[PDB]
Formats: C-alpha cells, sequence, structure tokens
C-alpha cells in the first residue's frame, strides 16, 4: 500500500535549535510521470491538518524558510530551522503518487523550555450545585511546565481517594506550557460534614507541595 | 475566504447510516477534487474515498467500499459522505479536503472536522455552573475564576469567554469522562481588578442537544 | 494514457 514511516514518535525540541524529522516508504514514491508527490503536514493541537511542504521541497503559501522538505525516491526528510512556539503540533508526511494516499504515523513537536511552577486556585462548589444534591470542589493548577504535576487532595487533612478526576491540557503554543483541572465531586451532605479543603501538587520547582486550601465555613 | 464547511457533530445509533456534508465557498469547486479522510482521535488519519464534484466520479479506500459512499450536488456545492451500517469503531474526526485537478499539489485547505459519536447512549444535556473566585482575594498580581460544565453526553460541547472577546487568557480543559458522562471544565485569569469592575461570562453550547447556556461569573 | 476523473491530469 506504500506503507509509510516516520520517526521520531516524539521529538523533544528547544526554542531556536534545529529539528529534523524523518520520514520513508515501502515503495519507490516516483510516478511514472517523473514526479515524487511526497507532502508534509502539520496538525497543530486541536486544529485539522494545513499543508507545509508540497512536492518534496516546496513551500506552501506564506510558510516560513525556515521550514524545508527533502528527500529522494524513498528518503525523505523535514527540517526546521529555528524552531519556535508556533510549531507544536504533530507532523504528518503523505503521499499521493500510490491509492490508496496514506500518511504517516506523526511525530509530536515537543518544546523544551526553562521550567515553570503552576497557579494553584482553589474553587468552592457553586450555590448553583450545592442546591442540587451534590457539591464539587474545582481546583485549577496553571500554566506549569515540566508536564510531570502531581494532585493530592485532602479533605480536613486527611488524603482523599475518590470522585477525583483530572483533566490535562497540551502544550501551549504561545508560551509552552502545560496546565491542569483537578476536579473532587461530593455529595452535598459529604461536602458539608467537613470544614477543611486542600489541593496539593508535587513537582521539582519547589521541593514543597504547592498547597492552596480553604474551608467550608465560607460566609 | 476559501472556506471548506462541515456538517457539525452527530450522535448515532450502531446499525444507522449518517450523511455528512461538506460545503464549500470561495473558490471553484469543480476545478478540486473533495477527498475524505478519518481519524480515530490520538491517531494517524487515513484515507476514505475522492469524489470529483463537476462528473460525479467517486473512488474509495478498499477498507471502506460499501461502507463510504460519495455524493456531489453541483446546484449548491456541497459534497457529502454516507457512512452506511455504523458500529462503535466509526466514532471518529471525518474531515474532508480539496485536491486540485489538473495538478496534484497536496490537500490544500481541510475542513473543520465533523466528530461522529456512534453509541447506544441517550443524549444529556450538560448542566454549566459558574466558578468564583474565593474570598482572600482580588489582588496579588492577576486574577482566576473559571467554568464548570459538568454531566454531559455526547461530546461536543463549547465553551466560551465573553462570546470570544475574551480570548487571551482561558484555559479549555480536554473533557474527562466520568460514569458514561463528560465533566468539561475552563478557567480564565483575568486582570486583579477587571473581573469584579466590568464583566465576565461564560457561553456554552451543547449542540447536539439544542441547550444553549450564559451564565455570569459572580463574587460570591 | 488518460484514463479517470479521479485522478489528477497531471499523473
Amino acid at each position: 500500500d506504500v506503507v509509510m514511516t516516520q520517526t521520531p514518535l516524539s521529538l523533544p525540541v528547544s526554542l531556536g535549535d534545529q529539528a529534523s524529522i524523518s520520514c520513508s516508504s515501502s515503495q519507490s514514491l516516483v510516478h511514472s510521470n517523473g514526479k515524487t508527490y511526497l507532502h508534509w503536514y502539520l496538525q497543530k493541537p486541536g486544529q485539522s491538518p494545513k499543508l507545509l511542504i508540497y512536492k518534496v521541497s516546496n513551500r506552501f503559501s506564506g510558510v516560513p524558510d525556515r521550514f524545508s522538505g527533502s528527500g529522494s525516491g524513498t528518503y525523505f526528510t523535514l527540517k526546521i530551522s529555528r524552531v519556535e512556539a508556533e510549531d507544536l503540533g504533530v507532523y504528518f508526511c503523505s503521499q499521493s503518487t500510490h491509492v490508496p494516499y496514506t500518511f504517516g504515523g506523526g511525530t509530536k513537536l515537543e518544546i523544551k523550555r526553562a521550567d515553570a511552577a503552576p497557579t494553584v486556585s482553589i474553587f468552592p462548589p457553586s450555590s448553583e450545585q450545592l442546591t442540587s444534591g451534590g457539591a464539587s470542589v474545582v481546583c485549577f493548577l496553571n500554566n506549569f511546565y515540566p508536564k510531570d504535576i502531581n494532585v493530592k487532595w485532602k479533605i480536613d487533612g486527611s488524603e482523599v481517594q475518590n470522585g477525583v478526576l483530572n483533566s490535562w491540557t497540551d502544550q501551549d503554543s504561545k508560551d509552552s506550557t502545560y496546565s491542569m483541572s483537578s476536579t473532587l465531586t461530593l455529595t452535598k451532605d459529604e461536602y458539608e460534614r467537613h470544614n477543611s479543603y486542600t489541593c496539593e501538587a508535587t513537582h521539582k520547582t519547589s521541593t514543597s507541595p504547592i498547597v492552596k486550601s480553604f474551608n467550608r465555613n465560607e460566609c | 475566504q476559501v472556506q471548506l464547511q462541515q456538517s457539525g457533530a452527530e450522535l448515532v445509533r450502531p446499525g444507522t447510516s449518517v450523511k455528512v456534508s461538506c460545503k464549500a465557498s470561495g473558490y471553484a469547486f469543480t476545478n478540486y477534487l473533495i477527498q475524505w479522510i478519518k481519524q480515530r482521535p490520538g491517531q494517524g488519519l487515513e484515507w476514505i474515498g475522492v469524489i470529483n464534484p463537476g462528473s460525479g466520479g467517486t473512488d474509495y479506500n478498499a477498507n471502506f467500499k460499501g461502507k463510504a459512499t460519495l455524493t456531489a450536488d453541483k446546484s449548491s456545492s456541497i459534497v457529502y459522505m454516507q457512512l452506511s451500517s455504523l458500529t462503535s469503531d466509526d466514532s471518529a474526526v471525518y474531515f474532508c479536503a480539496r485536491d486540485f485537478y489538473d495538478y496534484d499539489v497536496g490537500f490544500d485547505y481541510w475542513g473543520q472536522g465533523t466528530t461522529l459519536t456512534v453509541s447506544s447512549a441517550k443524549t444529556t444535556a450538560p448542566s454549566v455552573y459558574p466558578l468564583a473566585p474565593v474570598c482572600g482575594d482580588t489582588t496579588g498580581s492577576s486574577v482566576t475564576l473559571g467554568c464548570l460544565v459538568k454531566g454531559y453526553f455526547p461530546e461536543p460541547v463549547t465553551l466560551t469567554w465573553n462570546s470570544g472577546s475574551l480570548s487571551s487568557g482561558v484555559h479549555t480543559f480536554p473533557a474527562v469522562l466520568q460514569s458514561d458522562l463528560y465533566t468539561l471544565s475552563s478557567s480564565v485569569t483575568v486582570t486583579s481588578s477587571t473581573w469584579p469592575s466590568q464583566s465576565i461570562t461564560c457561553n456554552v453550547a451543547h449542540p447536539a442537544s439544542s441547550t444553549k447556556v450564559d451564565k455570569k461569573i459572580e463574587p460570591r | 494514457d488518460n484514463p479517470a476523473s479521479t485522478t489528477n491530469k497531471d499523473k
């Protein structure tokens, strides 16, 4: 089918340095008419893929000279000359010389910025939710770096292991940082027969937990 | 101004079939081949088929022969994809893209992607709550607060701050899934005194149940 | 030389 192959699976890279994705094919990608039709695509997180280079080496419009494609016959490599924040994404290589048109695996370009530490914000359960039989303590650990962060909730001085529900962002385009929501959902009552709440993160920026904490006796 | 514009987001019972549409504006429709690609969500893309709108000519991947059937309307520049006989496995994002006819020079400009969720479940509309900053605040440096979109099925839901104008500062998180239903959260960091002062509303749309909610973050 | 609508003239 023209088994497409990209390497690396992931590419940790730093702002300003070179980056070089590589893609190789099972068949010769040069179609009889003489043209190698291997194309490279970028899918930023959440957006839809956009075209970067189209016949092997020629760039699509409005596409910085930092990007260049190159290669021959079964071997094509893509290069970013000085990586920038806006190049976060997965890069796809694909062939359209042979039907079925096949795509690569995708290489995940990861930016490798200097550290950052979280902006933890506790949120007590709103009054619309406490009306309806359940309450939820929400927490947002923001703009951090690097992504291994650890969150432990403690209700009134003790560790809670339940109905805990973490969501993690993708590295940020404009500033290369990760982020996280941690939601604890209680019943109304198990919210209410307790007075203290604590969201605590473990990291590298600080040896101590970045404890934020609040008390049910809100008024 | 070259826009390829897709159908939306759909919840489908297994065994059912779907017509996703891709609508083109701004270019000469028939000067370009429309190509349909699938994507399961955290993985590579795969090709599904080709239609030439001006001639009616359809070609497909063999994995999709007889599942997919591509049709185009010349009278009003829409191209369609009918997925027949649905199953768990067809839950994916399906894009379409334009391919020039006289010369292959890549898949030019792609639509937004229709997210199609195949499932036996019932839709449930989300109850939005306002997430308001605690007491000992309105200070330091900037100000945080948020939106909790709890209790819903199917994804997608769309959150927005001040209808788009509050655009720098957000962090909409990937919606996690607890028991058969979704909890989407989202935060914003305003300047330490501009939210009390002037104004912020979470706007949420759950298009698949027609539920739309405007909830303002109010100080407690 | 020339076979289908589905294919770029190019090819």
